[PDB]
Order: C-alpha cells, then structure tokens, then sequence
C-alpha cells in the first residue's frame, strides 16, 4: 500500500545548534502529516499535526515547511531536555502505518 | 463616611480614560505619532482639561 | 495584509507631485505597527486636487466619491501629461452629471439612466426637461495643466481594529527579567518590569487589563509567553532638621522603600512602619 | 391607596410612604404621628 | 440536477421564547473578578423565534412535515438545534441566488467540510440523501444534488478527511449546538458551543457563553440564508420525484440581533456567568446604574422621559414672483473701479440651486453661510455689487 | 484528563488465555461521540498499529493477524478489551489504549489521529 | 518651503528655520540677471545629508 520512510538517523548537536529531519512517502498524501516524540520511560505526545501548524501549548519553535510528497522537520534551538525517538505518521488511507524513527541526542 | 471617601476617588481615576476632544487618550501614543510642531495643539487640550 | 512594509522607496526617491498626510507624521511611518490598510486608485482632473480631502465636500466632484471627516491616511498624486493623454482627444472616461442626493462616507453605486427634471417618465425617449447623466472627458495636451488627467492613490489606515500584522523594519533582542527596563511590543510602548504569572489565559486571548483599564498581561510575539507588567518604585522625600540655629546636622525619610532600592546608604539605618530613616540612632 | 395610618419607611412626598406587608403587595398610605393620648 | 418532492403536508409555523442565551466574547481583552458594561449586538432575551419541524412517522395518523424555506438575514442570525443522529449539514448564504451573483456556501459530505465563497445556481430543494442496505455492505452512503452550475471564483478550501458514524436512532435528544454569524466591514465571524442535554423535547434554559471559531475575509454582499438538511431512503418505488423520502427527527430555532447595552461579569478564571440586560424589566435598569446584582431598600432615580412631536408646521408668505438675476449677470456693459456698482434685490423669490450646477462658475466661496443650505434660509436688503479685477488679484 | 488506566496479566504461556482492559475516567464513554483502539510496541523497534473500536460496534482491524483479533466493549462500566487466546510466537510487547482526536467543527470523531495516551504495562510469553 | 513648521521637504535639508521664529521673508523675480541662454551651473546644492 503506502510506505514511509526516514533519511536521517542517530543526528547529535549540542545545547546551541539547529538540526533537521525528514520524512519521505511514496504516495500522493498531499498535506495530510503527524508527528510524535517518545520522551523515554513514557508514551508519546503529538506536538506538530497536520503540516505546519502547532497543538496545545507546545514550546513552540517547531516549525515544519509543507509540501506535496515529501516533508520536513525543522528546530531552532536545543534544550538539556530535548532527547527523544522522533516518528512520522499519515493521515490519508485507512491501514494507517508509522515511519522508522530517528533518535536525538546531545553531546 | 468611608463610603463617601470611596466614591470620590474612583471617580477621579475614571477620568483618566477621556478624549477630551483629541484624537487620543494616551501620551505615549500622540508623542509617537506626530512631529513636534504639531504636537502642542493636542497636548494642550489634554492639560486643560 | 500581512507584508513587511518598506516607505524609504516611497520617500527618498519618490518625485512626487502632491504628498500630504492627514493623522500621522510622514517621516514616522516605519516605527508604526497598523492593520486593516487598503488601497484605492483612480483618475481625475489635474487641477481637481482640491476634492480628495477630509471634510471637503462642497464640490461636485465630491458627489461622486466621500472621504470621512474624521480620516486616517494620505493621498498621493502624480502628473500625467504623456502616457495617458492624446492630442486627439481620449474618450474612454466618463462621469456622471448629478445625483439625487450625496453618497455617504465610503459609498458606492453602479448603472446609469436617463434623468427627468420633472415627474415625466423618459425611460430613455428623452423628452423635455430630460439630461443623460454620462458626461465625457476629452484630453486635449494644448490646454492647460490642470486639464490633462493624473493618477492619484489613497491610504487608509486602521489604528488599534486588530493585532498588529503590517510591521516596520525592527530587530528583536531578547527578555530580562526584573530591573525595570524601557519596551515595545507591538507598538503598545510602556515603561515597567516584567515577570513570571500564573493566570490562564484563552487560546483567543493576548493582552491584559484591570480594574482601572490599565494594562497587566501581554502576550510574547516570538514565544507565546504571557507575563505582567507592574511599575518599578517611587515616592516621596521628607527632611528633618532641628531649627538652623541649634545645629546644621539633618536627617531623611523615605516614603516607601525595602530599605533597598536607595543609592547613597552608609551606617545609622533603620526601617520604621511608615518607611525607611537614615541619620539616627 | 389605603385608608389606614402607619409608620415611615419609604419617604415618598406631601405625607405618603410606601411599605411591603401582607397577599403580598406595595401599599400607599398616609403617615401618622404618634398615639392619640 | 435535482428532483422535485411533492408529499409533505399543511402545518401552522407557530413561535416559541427564547431563554437566556446568545452570550459571547466582544473582544479580545483579558478580565477577572470585574463587572464592566460594553455596547455591541446581542439578542434580548425573552423574545420570539420561529419554531420548525422535520419528522415523518406513521401511515394512519402520520404528518410529513419538512421545513426549509428562505429567511431573511438582517443584522444577525442566532441558530441552534437538538438532534440525536447527524442531520443539517451547513447552510447556504447568498443575496439573489443565482449565476450573476456570488453566494458563500458550507457543506458536509461526511468526509470532509468544504467552504468556497464562489458563484453557482441552486434549485429549488437542494438536499443530501442517505441510503439503507447499501448492496456494497457497511451501509449508509449516498450521493448529493445541490448546485448543477459553477464558475472559477476568489477563494475556496477543504478540510482534513475524517470518519463519521451516519446510522440515525429513535429516542430522546442527546445533543444541542448554537451558531452565531453577523457579517461587519469584510469579514465573517462564527461562534459555537456543545453541550449533552437528555431532554425529550423543546429548548432548555441555562447559561452557557460562546468562543470565536473561524473569521474569513470574504466582503461579499449577503442578504438572505437557507438550510441545508438530509433525508433516508424512500423505501419504496416512485419516480424518484414527487417524493420528500424519509425525514428525520431534528428541529432547528431562528431569531434576530439588535443593538443593546450590557454589563457582565466575570470570574478569577476568567469565562462569564450571568448578565443583565439594562433594557429589560425597570427593575433591571436600577441593577445597571449601581453595578450590582443586588439593591437594597430605598427609591432611586434612574432616567427621565419627553414627548416626542408629531407634525411639522412651515409658514411663508404666498407671493411667488421671480427674479431678475440673469439680466444682472449676462449684461455686456458693466461699470469700472471708480464708481461701486450697486443693485439692490426685493420682492422677488430667488433659485440658488440652479447656481450651483448650471453656473458653470470658476471660483464659489461662501462666507458665514453654508453654500447648500441657501434654499432653506432667507434674508433681506440682499445687494449686488461687482467690479473688475485682475485674474491673480482674486485671493 | 487524568484517564486510560491499565490493567492485565504478566506471564502467559503460548496457546493460553490472554486479557487485557482499559478503564477511562473523567467524561465517560456511552455520551461521547469518538473512537477507541490499541497501539503496540516491542522493545526496540517501532510501534504498529493494531485497530481501532467505536461504541455499539463497528470495528476496524489491520490486514495483517487480522484473524484472532477481537474487541469488546460493554458500557456498564467504562471499560473494553481485547482477545488473543492463541498467540503469535512474537508477540511480547507494551500494549497502550488511546483516544481519537475530536473533528474540529460540529461533533464526529476521526481525523486518523491520537491524543490522550495512557501507559501501558507489559506482556511476556512462556 | 522657507517656513517655520513646514520641514517635511528635502528643500529644508539645506537651509533649516527655526519653528519659535520672528521676523519677516521676502522674494523677487530674477530671469534676466543671471539667467543665461546656454545655461548656468553656479547653483550648488546637495543630493542627501
Ligand atoms: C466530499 O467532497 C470532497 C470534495 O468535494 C471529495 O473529495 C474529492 O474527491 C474526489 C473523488 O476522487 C477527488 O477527485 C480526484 O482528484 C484527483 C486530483 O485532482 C486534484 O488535483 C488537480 C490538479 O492536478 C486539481 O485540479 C483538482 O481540483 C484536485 O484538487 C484527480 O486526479 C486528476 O487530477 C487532475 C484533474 O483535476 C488531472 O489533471 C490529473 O492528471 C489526475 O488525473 C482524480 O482523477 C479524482 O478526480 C478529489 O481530489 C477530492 N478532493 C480533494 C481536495 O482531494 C470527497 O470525496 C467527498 N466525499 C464523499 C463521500 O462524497
Ligand atoms: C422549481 O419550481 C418551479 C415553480 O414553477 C418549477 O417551474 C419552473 O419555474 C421556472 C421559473 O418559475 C421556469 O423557468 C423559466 O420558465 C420559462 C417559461 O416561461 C413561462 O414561465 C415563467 C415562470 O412561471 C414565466 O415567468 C413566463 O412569463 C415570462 O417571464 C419569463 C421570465 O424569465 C420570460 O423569460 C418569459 O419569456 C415570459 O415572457 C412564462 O409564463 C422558460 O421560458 C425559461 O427559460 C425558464 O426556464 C421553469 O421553466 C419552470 N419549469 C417547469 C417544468 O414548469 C420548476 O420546474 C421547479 N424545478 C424543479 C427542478 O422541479
Ligand atoms: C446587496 O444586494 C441587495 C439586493 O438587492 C441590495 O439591496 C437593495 O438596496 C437598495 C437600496 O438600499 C433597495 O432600493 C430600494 O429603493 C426604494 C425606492 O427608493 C428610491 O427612491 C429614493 C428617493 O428618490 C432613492 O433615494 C432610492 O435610492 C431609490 O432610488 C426604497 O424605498 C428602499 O428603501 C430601497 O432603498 C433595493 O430594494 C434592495 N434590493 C432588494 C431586492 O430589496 C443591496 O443594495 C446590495 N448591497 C449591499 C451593500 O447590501
Ligand atoms: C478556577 O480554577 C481553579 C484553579 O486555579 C479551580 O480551583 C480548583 O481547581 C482544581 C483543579 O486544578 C480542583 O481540583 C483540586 O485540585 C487540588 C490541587 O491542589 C492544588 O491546588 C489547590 C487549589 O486551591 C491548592 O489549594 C493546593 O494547595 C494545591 O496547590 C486537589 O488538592 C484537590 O483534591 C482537587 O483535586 C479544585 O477542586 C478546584 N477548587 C478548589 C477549591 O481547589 C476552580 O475550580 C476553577 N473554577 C472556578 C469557578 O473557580
Ligand atoms: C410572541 O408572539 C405571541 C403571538 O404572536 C405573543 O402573544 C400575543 O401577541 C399579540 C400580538 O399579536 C399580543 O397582542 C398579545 O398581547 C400577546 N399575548 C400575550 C399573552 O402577551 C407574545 O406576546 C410574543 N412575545 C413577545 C413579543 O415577547
Ligand atoms: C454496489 O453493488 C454492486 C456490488 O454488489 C456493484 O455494482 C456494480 O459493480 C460492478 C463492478 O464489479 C460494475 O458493474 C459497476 O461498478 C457497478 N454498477 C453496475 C450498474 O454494474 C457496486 O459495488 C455497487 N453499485 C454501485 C452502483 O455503486
Ligand atoms: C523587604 O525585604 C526583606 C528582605 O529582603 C523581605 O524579607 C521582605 O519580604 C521585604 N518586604 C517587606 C515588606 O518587608
Ligand atoms: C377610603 O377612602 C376612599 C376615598 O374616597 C373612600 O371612598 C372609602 O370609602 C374609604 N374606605 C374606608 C373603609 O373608609
Ligand atoms: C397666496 O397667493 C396665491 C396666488 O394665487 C394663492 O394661490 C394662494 O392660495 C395664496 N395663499 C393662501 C394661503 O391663500
Ligand atoms: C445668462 O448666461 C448664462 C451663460 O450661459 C446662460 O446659461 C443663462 O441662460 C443666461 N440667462 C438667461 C436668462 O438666459
């Protein structure tokens, strides 16, 4: 049916830095994204949904740029908190299915 | 006798949010929106009233 | 909506013909955070600049467009005696004779038809007393300055009808907190100190009020922070002395003060209910 | 309007008051003095 | 296309009184523990709206009632609803409803919600059908006819896909839902709440505010509304016209809004509990003027009152004879600067309208008397006096 | 809001009863108008959808394992479950529940998307 | 442009005029003094400051 898939994986900065990730398809899906952190030892927030936009209250400065098959993730800043196991998820078939996941981590 | 003292002196803060026939209520806004030579026509109306 | 705007393009270089603004000082425009800004163009006489004005309506040429008398905004006209004018006469533009009464402010009406002076229904056939209310314009370059057409483009601003969208060239810096410092958000200028709150907002909501409608709570563009803004210290001064002939020592009081937010303490320092005393024992 | 006599407790204007007893309802009357003695 | 259904019956319209409801947010400042009092629309309450129905039961004593016909817009529109399925999709609003004009339009299609400003040209009875023992399993899908025309237009839009459920039950009520749309400037504003109610039937009373949802910048011309709602399979054979099919059970409420004055209050939290409305009962004008819910004994002195006139009396001498005004300005003679020419005006009704636009004059400045009004006043020992002077010695 | 507690046994044999329920507080279930379902997760790996359960039937299971899977759901109380009673040889994994997010205008549920996770504690095999 | 006030022109970006000013201005036609027909260029003034 409908496969994603993630380029990047195991990317590390430090406290001042900007990285980036990102997620490809292989389908129409056009618009139609979520995204997911795994904080470890705990079950997944949702931050980002759709593309580009925000929910309820989050830090902000995560921003992801649309587009029509492939997307993107972008952050401006990191935190001694931001360290986690990031996931891509679509919204436009039925059998709904996750990407891979790209781990963060700082040193 | 303490009400009293309490009217008169909300009333007086009340006044504070009046045009008075300029084009603002506030200083800050006239002193930064208008050029000097311009400025004292309005102000004026404000201290008068 | 929603452009970052330039005005030095419109300034340095310009060479305009007429500039006038009408509410706001040109040569502030940049520092200014508006919304709701439209524009409106078109074309009319060279000599018919005494029109567009606020509160002149005394004209004919003024029953067929209104501007508001109490107005924000500036209008600016340029010459056209080559691009648009030819010697044989253009006949593309047409105006219309009178009205049966005057627009309102910012009113707009559409199609023509025939005028009866009387109560005889024309509909067209143009009897006695009926005038067609078209009339035609033709542009001769031989006449007169103020007879060839210019083109002329209105402003019109709305000061405080919603969030600020159409913002100047400004560099963001960052937060302190405490130590009351000068600020500017969003044009709402102010002079305090800032903090840390605890009071739930709405997703709707953005600034702040009191009992005395000043303000309390503001919003962060950059981060979503609310905060409260309160007034950093003042008061009065009092001085104490035992008559000039005893002595020439003194003493001070100050009104309200932690006393720490004095500048020049030494020893000998005491705080009473009423305030803070330095110079006795 | 009432013809009884009673108290003040309203004041309304050339010797009228106004009160709430018991249904129950707003009476008009005229004020009375005292006690005839 | 659509299809013409011919089976409903004759039904009263009726009213019913709308409680205290139609509360929302005026602006977007941030308030607690603070009574304040703001000018804007809102809705009185204790006040008429019309009532309508749309449910079908029963081959003996049944009643085919449907409703939805053209109201006017106004000012405003208050709205609501009570149903237990999913029925009244969106609504439609336009001006004359038609191609050459352009009409807003919200739909639902089960899927997704579909907004398009744009032109387009309805028929009589658009609808939404639904269908039973779909043949393909899963049940209850359907088609739409509403619009059988379009055009490129400004600006359109489509949601996110989503899952409904579209069974449709018997019972009591289990939902209520409020809208409020007034059109300012060139935008359109919407409200909105939800709440579970377990009544049988009629509009509860309560309190309850409402929360901005969506503002669009739209600027069309609306004048008038229509409804949109949906109906199940006819569970029979006709030609597919002359037949309303199967209708549901949903009612819907409409009133107006007007200008008003209020004062609210507030909470620590912010939200709002109760109001007043100053124009209501004279008790309640007393609660506004001393910015309180409770009063205590005594007299008070609110407003005061006037008798308004209703005629209008103007008295003018009958004489009607005209003016030599003409032979003064069209002569070929004239005078010089030495001597003042000097002609008096009398007894002579005057035309000054005509000398605004048939003068063809150059130069018109009036001084202590406003240049439009000079028909509606009168004078006396009016003069006429002239000379000659150079063109750039005018100011 | 404080909700999906867990609940369920640790060490199951294969081929033998397996039982898991969610018990949800603060809104309750038979008023709402939104669906329910279950996420798993091995250790490592990713995570894998597992299906999906809306009040008064109608549910929705993945391709895949599709046969032995079963979700019940009874509105005497606040709870519904799941039925594995032969089990894949690979099943040891953390088992969540979840809540679909609400449609933004009116009231129907969906949007594919989930919010409102509670923990989930483990299952082993043999 | 040579008026108290009016400093909203490059014209003043040469010549400035105080607003609190008294005294009096005057001005006179020269087309023939130092006009030339194949023009002069004695006329010195600055682009921006
Ligand atoms: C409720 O209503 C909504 C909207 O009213 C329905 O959603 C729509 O469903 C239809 C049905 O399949 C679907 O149509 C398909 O669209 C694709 C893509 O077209 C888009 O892209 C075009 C640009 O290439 C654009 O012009 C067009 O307007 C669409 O946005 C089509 O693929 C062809 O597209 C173009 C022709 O437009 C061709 O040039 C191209 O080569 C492709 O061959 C398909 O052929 C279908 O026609 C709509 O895309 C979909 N709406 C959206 C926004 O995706 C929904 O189905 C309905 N539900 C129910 C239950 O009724
Ligand atoms: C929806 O309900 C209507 C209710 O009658 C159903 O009937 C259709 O009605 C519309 C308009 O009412 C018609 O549209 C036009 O009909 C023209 C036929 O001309 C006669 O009928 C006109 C409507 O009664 C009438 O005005 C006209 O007099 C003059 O006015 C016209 C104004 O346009 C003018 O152009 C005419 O020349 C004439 O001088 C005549 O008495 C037709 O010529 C037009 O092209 C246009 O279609 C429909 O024809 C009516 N259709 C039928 C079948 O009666 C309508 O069917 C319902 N719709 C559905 C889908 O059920
Ligand atoms: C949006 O579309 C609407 C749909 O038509 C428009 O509504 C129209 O509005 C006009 C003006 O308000 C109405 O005209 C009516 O005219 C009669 C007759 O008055 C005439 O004579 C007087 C005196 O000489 C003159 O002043 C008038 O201009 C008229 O020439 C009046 O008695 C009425 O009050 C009203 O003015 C149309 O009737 C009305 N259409 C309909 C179908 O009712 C509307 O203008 C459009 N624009 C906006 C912004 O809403
Ligand atoms: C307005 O918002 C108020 C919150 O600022 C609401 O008051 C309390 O809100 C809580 C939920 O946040 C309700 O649940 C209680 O939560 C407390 C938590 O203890 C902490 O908070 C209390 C608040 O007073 C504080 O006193 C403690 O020291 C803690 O810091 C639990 O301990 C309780 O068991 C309970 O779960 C409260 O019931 C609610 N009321 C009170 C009196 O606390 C308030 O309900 C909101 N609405 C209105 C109209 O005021
Ligand atoms: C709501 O409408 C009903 C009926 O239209 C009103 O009831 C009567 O309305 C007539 C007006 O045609 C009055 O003359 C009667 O006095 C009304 N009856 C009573 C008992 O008041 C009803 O008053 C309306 N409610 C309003 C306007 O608030
Ligand atoms: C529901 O009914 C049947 C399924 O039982 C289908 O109808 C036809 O399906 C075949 C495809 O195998 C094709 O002939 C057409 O697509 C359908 N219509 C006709 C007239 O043959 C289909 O799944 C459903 N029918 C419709 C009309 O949607
Ligand atoms: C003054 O300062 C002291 C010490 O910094 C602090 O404990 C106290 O709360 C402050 N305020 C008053 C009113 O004393
Ligand atoms: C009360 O006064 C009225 C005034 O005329 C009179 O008609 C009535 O009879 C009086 N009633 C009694 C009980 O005296
Ligand atoms: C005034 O004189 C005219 C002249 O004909 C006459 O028609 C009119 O009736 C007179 N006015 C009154 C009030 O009689
Ligand atoms: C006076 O001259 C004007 C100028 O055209 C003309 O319109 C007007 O009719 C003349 N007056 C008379 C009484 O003819």
């Amino acid at each position: 049916d409908i496969q994603m898939t993630q380029s990047p994986s195991s990317v590390s900065a430090s406290v001042g830095d900007r990285v980036t990730i990102t997620c490809r398809a292989s389908q129409g899906i056009s618009s139609w994204l979520a995204w997911y952190q795994q904080k470890p030892g705990k079950a997944p927030k949702l931050l980002i949904y759709a593309a580009s936009s925000l929910q309820s209250g989050v830090p902000s400065r995560f921003s992801g740029s649309g587009s029509g098959t492939d997307f993107t993730l972008t952050i401006s800043s990191l935190q001694p908190e931001d360290f986690a196991t990031y996931y891509c998820q679509q919204a436009n078939s039925f059998p709904l299915t996750f990407g891979g996941g790209t781990k963060v981590e700082i040193k | 006798v303490v009400n009293q003292n309490a009217q008169a002196l909300n009333t007086l803060v009340k006044q504070l949010s009046s045009n008075f026939g300029a084009i603002s209520s506030v200083l800050n806004d006239i002193l930064s929106r208008l050029d000097p030579p311009e400025a004292e026509v309005q102000i004026d109306r404000l201290i008068t009233g | 909506s929603n452009c970052v705007a330039d005005y030095s393009v419109l300034y340095n270089s310009a060479s305009f013909s007429t500039f006038k603004c009408y509410g706001v000082s040109p040569t502030k425009l940049n520092d200014l955070c508006f919304t709701n800004v439209y524009a409106d163009s078109f074309v009319i006489r060279g000599d018919e600049v005494r029109q567009i004005a606020p509160g002149q309506t005394g004209k004919i040429a003024d029953y067929n467009y209104k501007l508001p008398d109490d107005f924000t905004g500036c209008v600016i006209a340029w010459n056209s005696n080559n691009l648009d004018s030819k010697v044989g006469g253009n006949y593309n533009y047409l105006y219309r004779l009178f009205r049966k009464s005057n627009l309102k402010p910012f009113e707009r009406d559409i199609s023509t038809e025939i005028y009866q002076a009387g109560s005889t229904p024309c509909n067209g056939v143009e009897g006695f007393n009926c005038y067609f209310p078209l009339q035609s314009y033709g542009f001769q370059p031989t006449n007169g300055v103020g007879y060839q057409p210019y083109r002329v483009v209105v402003l019109s601003f709305e000061l405080l009808h919603a969030p600020a969208t159409v913002c100047g060239p400004k560099k963001s810096t960052n937060l302190v907190k405490n130590k009351c410092v000068n600020f500017n958000f969003n044009g709402l200028t102010g002079t305090g100190v800032l903090t840390e709150s605890n009071k739930k907002f709405l997703p709707f909501q953005q600034f702040g009020r009191d009992i005395a409608d000043t303000t309390d709570a503001v919003r962060d563009p950059q981060t979503l922070e609310i905060l409260d803004i309160t007034p950093c210290s003042f008061g009065g001064v009092s001085v104490i002395t035992p008559g000039t002939n005893t002595s020439n020592q003194v003493a001070v009081l100050y009104q309200d003060v932690n006393c720490w937010r004095v500048y020049s303490t030494g020893s000998n320092v005491f705080q009473t209910r009423a305030g803070c005393l330095i110079g006795a024992e | 309007h009432v013809n009884n006599s009673y108290e003040c407790d309203i004041p309304i204007g050339a010797g009228i008051c106004a009160s709430y007893q018991t249904s129950q309802s707003i009476i008009a009357y005229t004020m009375s003095l005292g006690a005839e003695n | 296309q659509c299809v013409n259904l011919t089976t409903r019956t004759q039904l009263p319209p009726a009213y019913t009184n709308s409680f205290t409801r139609g509360v929302y947010y005026p602006d977007k400042v941030f308030r607690s523990s603070v009574l304040h009092s703001t000018q804007d629309l809102f809705l009185p309450f204790f006040s008429n709206v019309t009532w309508f129905h749309a449910i079908h039961v029963s081959g003996t004593n049944g009643t085919k009632r449907f409703d939805n016909p053209v109201l006017p817009f106004n000012d405003g529109v208050y709205f609501a609803s009570t149903e237990k399925s999913n029925i009244i999709r969106g609504w439609i609003f336009g001006t004359t409803l038609d191609s050459k004009t352009q009409s807003l339009l919200i739909v639902n299609n089960a899927t997704n919600v579909v907004i398009k400003v744009c032109e387009f040209q309805f028929c009589n009875d658009p609808f939404l059908g639904v269908y039973y023992h779909k043949n393909n399993k899963s049940w209850m899908e359907s088609e739409f006819r509403v619009y059988s025309s379009a055009n490129n237009c400004t600006f359109e839009y489509v949601s996110q896909p989503f899952l409904m459920d579209l069974e449709g039950k018997q019972g009591n009520f289990k939902n209520l839902r409020e809208f409020v749309f007034k059109n300012i400037d060139g935008y359109f504003k919407i409200y909105s709440k939800h709440t579970p109610i377990n009544l049988v039937r009629d509009l509860p009373q309560g309190f309850s505010a409402l929360e901005p949802l969506v503002d669009l910048p739209i600027g069309i011309n609306i004048t008038r509304f229509q409804t949109l709602l949906a109906l199940h399979r006819s569970y029979l054979t006709p030609g597919d016209s002359s037949s309303g099919w199967t209708a549901g059970a949903a009612a819907y409420y409409v009133g107006y809004l007007q200008p008003r004055t209020f004062l609210l209050k507030y909470n620590e939290n912010g939200t709002i509990t109760d109001a007043v409305d100053c124009a209501l009962d004279p008790l309640s004008e007393t609660k506004c003027t001393l910015k309180s819910f409770t009063v205590e004994k005594g007299i008070y002195q609110t407003s005061n009152f006037r008798v308004q006139p209703t005629e209008s009396i103007v008295r003018f001498p009958n004489i009607t004879n005209l003016c030599p005004f003409g032979e003064v300005f069209n002569a070929t003679r004239f005078a010089s600067v030495y001597a003042w020419n000097r002609k008096r005006i009398s007894n002579c009704v005057a035309d000054y309208s005509v000398l605004y636009n048939s003068a063809s004059f150059s130069t018109f400045k009036c001084y202590g008397v406003s240049p439009t009004k000079l028909n509606d006043l009168c004078f006396t020992n009016v003069y006429a006096d002239s000379f000659v002077i150079r063109g750039d010695e005018v100011r | 809001q404080v909700q999906l507690q867990e609940s369920g046994p640790g060490l199951v044999k294969p081929s033998e009863t397996l039982s898991l329920t969610c018990t949800v507080s603060g809104g309750s279930i038979s008023s709402s108008s939104y669906y329910w379902g279950w996420i798993r997760q091995p250790p490592g790996k990713g995570l894998e959808w597992i299906g999906s359960i809306y009040y008064s039937g109608s549910t929705y299971y993945n391709p895949s394992l599709k046969s032995r899977v079963t979700i019940s759901v009874d509105t005497s109380k606040n709870q519904f479950s799941l039925k594995l009673s032969s089990v894949t040889a690979a099943d040891t994994a953390v088992y969540y529940c979840a809540r679909c997010r609400p449609e933004y205008y009116f009231g129907s549920g969906s949007y594919l998307d989930f919010d409102y996770w509670g923990q989930g504690t483990l299952v082993t095999v043999s």
